[PDB]
């Protein structure tokens, strides 16, 4: 198709040097079954203007399609799964500034109901770190040492989107070159793995140290913020009603 | 004088009475009791039953050119159960005839001293002119001899209207290709209106009938062996006959019920059936009528069972063997098939998602065709989303075949609780194959709703 | 490598026109790790003979290690899985040739949960086959003892020279896990019979099995036909 | 005029902290890592650093000829003393008794120099030794080493005496390459001076309180008096191993493989009897070949010092600390699978390996075998290498039995496994009884 192969030459260009040619050809034979599902979510209206939104790396969508997006995110809060490790840069390494996300630019989610979906199974025992890690698309191994998760909760996420710092990933921010458009992450042919993305404002952890954290995790099994301190797009620091919580994922 | 030669002859004679008339209809060769044909959004199965008809009818139908006549003699052969027979022409001696229209006493019989076919004729017409003019007024039964059938094939409505089907198909029109089809479905009744009919006595010997310059030989050239043997026209029925014709393109299950009840004068199910019907009547000599107002035809029926001279025709007649005065009768055997045909459409499940959880569907449906044996041959399908987590305002459309059956329609929302993990929203088997098959779901994580509706 | 080459080329001559580039790509960049699958159990001693017999298409191997690849087949019993494909049709054999067989228990281990259920019609992928198992999985199961008069009168074959591949060893993809160890066991009755299964299996007693050389024979130990149940 | 009530009233007056002015406060401990590992081919080397305390306060101050030490000299309680380096106090004297302990002598031990410097106090102590011998006829340590301060401390014997007599590499000490020890063999007789009425009683009249602070007398350095002089000979061992058990120290043979290098020395006058050998009778023997009291005579050893404002025993103070230092290698090993029974089995094989971060820290990277669960038959066989730095070894074999109330039976559940060069995991027997065993080659 001709939208199709231009979508194809525009990814080999802005496709990082480490991208496998497994992963790379996985990427193109599957890119027909994640237009679909952008259709289907009314991001945009067809293949088309799927591709043509890929190449020309203009992720625009209509409001009311973001705004029905949200609704579940609304309901039931914003997840982000993380490792140990990068947990820990968050507070303790200081060019990491002393936020959750990166700064100004914020955090990538997914909705919180769409991890406790995919996370959990059907009886809602937590999946293993090998599965996480599959159904994720990270390395094998990176949560061995335990899946973590930060939690927007409802209301957090209610007050965060009355002040409209809520954004959707753009072309030139949404995986490492495995970006794609649809408000939707790339998971390989299995894309039932696939979840929605939006990017939510960092957190700020000031005063905070990774020990504490973890310490206050293996007590009570989560670390909370009543009230935190968001970054709002403009790098503005501001307080927004609502729990956010750091957490070891458990069944 | 070769009486005691004519006796004796024909009295060796050899046959099965019921086998020398037998008539029989090609037997049903290789067929499917049930048929799927795909066209568009459409599946159209046939379905055929194989049935068989045994009559023997011992009133024989009269085409038209007819040379039959009372005491006439003929030939007990093929031709005969074709209703074109053949005559056995002698010098014969004096036979008894009588009518039987009212109030003529000893008139009603007359000998007829040369019986061939003009002189019976014209002695019967001066009996039927001489009833009119004296007796008439003064004196008529009507006599209506009526039959019914849905039409499957040539030999089938044959037997089953005892009326020669080239005249059905010449005065009438049959179409029996579409019928086999399942696209047409007909009906034909033949009204049979005797007036009168005229008897000749039987003769107490075969030979009687005959001059005594008649030898056995001449009868041997003349068509007489155990092959076929001699035949007295006994009886002779004149009168009218109607012939109508319901025809229509419904497969509807009712059409035979709908056609017997407007026949039968039996004043809404059946007005779809017969709005688009169509109706043929035919008044035989042919003052033929279409037409879609069915009291035409009643009308046509009414006004045609008046007996004036519009004279009485040859309709039907009773014949007996010769060597044994038993009336003949002719042996129809025939199988036929009986064609139905359903048409079904194929249908769209449209999903819709507008609540505020993670969804998921199951949805299974079973497709249906039918082997070179007509055995059901079900093909499972499944959606290939199925169990894919789905968030708002996911929508998307399924199609379905028009030969979808058993449809299995799941929708459940993970609640997240730790003893509810996921919770059913809507749960529905057999669902309707509707052209829209609307589900939705709504609703939050702790209060879902949602509905299947059809368009 | 001279083998890799050699197999790579004798495959690429030898399968059918019209198996799809994904499978015969998938089968390419999996062979190491079949030949490694075959040398871990003594099938082979090397790669090398790994390739070497399968570009030869004669899949010859040394006793000792075809009694070893029994002891499971002696032990459980065998196990064949079909779909329908399942007997009306005509010459009542189930194909002189035998008939492609795992041991029973590793159909038993694979094909249910670590609980003891029977998976979803999953068990496509795991015999690598979509949609053919929808109206539900068969079993042929030769009991264990069966199984052990059979090898007395050295009836069990093993495949020589597609998809084929040396080391009593099916292919399976990627997910070699689900390769399994593949024999050939030997070969007046109507479908009918199912009703049987749907009433319990369907066992026959010292049945009549068919031998290399085509005669019946009489062959104590039970022989079981049933649908998969969990 | 006559100094004496000024001298003793300034030395009265000094200020000074006893304990402090004699403080021997030992090299300061640079910044250190606890634990570190590093790879090399298929060995872990593991060097872990323990840091402790010394504490000593000892009495006797080791001589060291390379004097002005002799018993009832005057010193200066200075840094130099703490560093067997003294600093005397030379001025003209007084009549001074001395005493030395040999048996049998009565009053004729007791002899008073009219003027005590080092000449003649040491020419009487040659007529006195000599008269014994021709008309009349032990303290032991040991420790193992660590550092030079350490060492010191631990046998009150000066370092580079040490490092002169035996060879002592403690750069490679360090390293853990090396675990030495050292044991000190100091006896003969003791000289003693009898110690002043009042301090002035030392120094002749010309002697003033200003001539003192000029050879250094001051509350920063306050002035001794050296009471007591051992006399005899010292037998230094050394015994130096390239080894890595724990058990090395127990060498303390003051039955075993590690047995290596040994070194002994025998104190001359001069600056020795330096002997190595690979046995240690050899030098077993030589200690009480060295052990006669002839005219093979005796040298100074050790001597007691009080500080004169108040005749307290002078004690330098030892406070310091060190890094003991263990060096363990470990070696890459192998599982060996093999798999004779007549079942399907699948394995579970987990460890963890294990590095140290820059402050020391043990990281543990957590590690699986790729085919765990994977459904194995009979006879499959496999290598599973594990590196040298191979830890918390789980191997676990399991049996699908089949029956539907034990769709699994474990047959090995190991937890603890030894990280070996061969670690051979056999599993056969029937469906019915299993067999399963872990040896170690």
């Amino acid at each position: 198709n001709m939208e199709r192969d231009l979508f194809e030459k525009k990814f080999k260009e802005i496709k990082d040097k480490w991208v496998t040619d497994k992963q790379a050809d996985e990427f193109i034979e599957t890119a027909d079954k994640y237009a679909d599902k952008a259709v289907q979510m009314s991001a945009v209206a067809s293949r088309a203007e799927y591709y043509r939104m890929y190449v020309s790396r203009k992720y625009h969508y209509k409001k009311e399609f973001v705004e029905k997006l949200k609704q579940v995110y609304k309901e039931s809060g914003a997840s982000h799964v993380t490792s140990k490790k990068d947990l820990m840069l968050a507070f303790d390494d200081a060019k990491r500034k002393s936020t959750i996300g990166r700064q100004e630019n914020g955090l990538f989610v997914t909705s919180f109901a769409e991890d406790m979906a995919l996370l959990f199974t059907d009886q809602g025992k937590l999946k293993s770190a090998d599965q996480i890690e599959n159904i994720k698309d990270v390395d094998s191994g990176k949560y061995s040492d335990g899946v973590y998760q930060y939690e927007y909760d409802s209301e957090l996420t209610k007050n965060i989107d009355k002040l409209g710092y809520i954004r959707t990933a753009s072309g030139d921010t949404r995986a490492n070159s495995l970006n794609i458009p649809g408000c939707q992450t790339w998971s390989g042919k299995h894309i039932e793995n696939s979840e929605s993305e939006l990017i939510f404002p960092s957190i700020s952890v000031k005063d905070l140290k990774s020990k504490a954290v973890l310490a206050e995790i293996d007590a009570k099994g989560y670390f909370e913020i009543i009230d935190p301190t968001i970054i709002a797009p403009n790098g503005d620091h501001k307080k927004v009603t609502g729990r956010f919580k750091i957490k070891k994922m458990q069944d | 004088d070769h009486t005691e030669e004519i006796n004796d002859k024909i009295y060796s004679l050899n046959y099965n009475e019921l086998e020398v008339l037998a008539k029989n209809g090609e037997t049903i060769e290789n067929f499917v009791p049930k048929e799927g044909v795909k066209k568009a959004d459409k599946f159209i199965v046939i379905e055929r039953k194989k049935k068989n008809i045994n009559t023997t009818p011992v009133d024989i139908s009269i085409i038209d050119v007819t040379d039959t006549y009372p005491a006439a003699l003929q030939l007990a052969n093929k031709g005969f159960t074709e209703n074109k027979p053949d005559a056995v022409v002698t010098k014969r001696n004096p036979q008894k005839i009588h009518i039987d229209l009212p109030g003529m006493g000893d008139k009603a019989t007359v000998e007829v001293n040369d019986p061939t076919y003009a002189n019976v004729s014209t002695a019967i017409d001066n009996l039927v002119n001489q009833w009119h003019d004296n007796y008439s007024g003064g004196n008529l039964p009507a006599r209506t001899q009526y039959t019914e059938s849905m039409v499957y094939s040539k030999s089938q409505i044959e037997a089953a209207l005892n009326v020669n089907s080239k005249i059905l198909d010449g005065t009438l029109g049959i179409d029996f290709k579409s019928i086999s089809k399942g696209e047409k479905k007909v009906m034909i009744a033949a009204y049979k209106q005797i007036f009168y009919t005229v008897s000749a006595n039987l003769p107490n010997n075969p030979a009687d009938v005959f001059d005594k310059s008649v030898t056995f030989k001449e009868l041997q050239r003349k068509g007489v062996s155990n092959e076929a043997p001699p035949l007295f026209v006994s009886n002779v029925a004149y009168g009218r006959t109607v012939f109508v014709k319901l025809e229509t393109s419904s497969k509807s299950n009712d059409v035979e019920a709908a056609f017997s009840a407007a026949l039968k004068g039996t004043d809404g199910k059946y007005s779809d059936i017969l709005e688009n019907s169509s109706f043929t009547a035919v008044v035989l000599g042919h003052n033929k009528v279409v037409t879609k107002d069915f009291d035409v035809i009643r009308n046509v029926i009414k006004d045609n069972a008046t007996f004036s001279r519009n004279p009485a025709y040859p309709i039907s007649y009773t014949s007996v063997f010769l060597k044994n005065n038993k009336i003949a009768g002719v042996n129809n055997r025939s199988e036929y098939v009986e064609t139905t045909s359903t048409e079904y459409t194929s249908g769209k499940i449209n999903l819709s998602h507008q609540g505020a959880y993670v969804a998921q569907y199951e949805i299974l449906w079973d497709e249906i065709n039918y082997d070179d044996k007509g055995k059901e041959v079900i093909t499972k399908r499944r959606w290939d989303n199925n169990w894919y987590s789905k968030t708002s305002p996911f929508s998307t459309v399924i199609p379905l075949g028009a030969n979808s059956r058993n449809i299995r329609i799941m929708a459940r929302e993970c609640t997240g609780l730790a003893w509810e993990w996921w919770r059913k929203v809507i749960d529905e088997r057999d669902v309707k194959l509707s052209k829209e098959i609307n589900v939705n779901i709504s609703g939050s994580t702790l209060s879902p709703y949602g509905s299947i509706t059809y368009k």
